[PDB]
């Protein structure tokens, strides 16, 4: 459910703060409106208002219409903004970490092996590993900035 | 409240107005009740002896 994961989420560009401060107030702010309103409908007491009303059958029609139906400010699910990006950005942010994510587990795991195995055999593969891992250095460095 | 004030005003003037009328009755010589003193004081003595 993660205050320890969620703020830290972001990658090292301080541009993402202002979309998640904006996200975590508003998400602390829905749930007390739920939580301080009444979760019922109304109480509508016509045994004590229509016997007290001046009028004759003035208290016993405005409580016929009022426990009906009426509007309110609400809308459907047809304007999904943020679904449509949630999938798109699953393609371009993490689809694309995965390449890189297998592209960089397989190239430290074979420069491991190759900087522990000898001068002549097993050496000139052991060089072929090393200039694939010093070219890693520079483009991990080229990703950060 | 509306027909609460209503209800109580009501039973205000109500009783204001038979408060007068019986008081204006006995300052008319009233005969039944003159009568009626003295024999209701002649009873209660006699149930207590």
């Amino acid at each position: 459910l993660d205050w320890t994961k969620i703020v830290s989420k972001l990658g090292l560009s301080g541009q993402t703060a202002a979309a998640l401060t904006s996200f975590k107030k508003r998400n602390d702010e829905a749930k007390r409106i739920l939580f301080e309103l009444k979760q019922q409908p109304s109480n509508v007491d016509f045994a004590f208002y229509k016997s007290t009303l001046k009028n004759t059958a003035i208290v016993d029609k405005i409580q016929s219409d009022v426990s009906k139906f009426t509007p309110s400010k609400a809308n459907l699910s047809k304007q999904l903004n943020l679904i449509e990006s949630f999938e798109a950005k699953a393609l371009e942010n993490a689809k694309e970490t995965e390449s890189v994510v297998l592209a960089e587990l397989t190239d430290l795991e074979k420069t491991l092996e190759n900087i522990e195995s000898x001068x002549x055999x097993x050496x000139x593969x052991x060089x072929x590993x090393x200039x694939x891992x010093x070219x890693x250095x520079x483009x991990x460095x080229x990703x950060x900035x | 409240r509306y027909e609460a004030q209503v209800r109580q005003h009501e039973q205000e003037q109500l009783a204001s107005t038979v408060i007068s009328k019986v008081q204006s009755e006995l300052q008319n010589a009233k005969f039944q009740d003159k009568v009626l003193a003295q024999a209701v004081e002649e009873v209660e003595r006699l149930f207590a002896k």
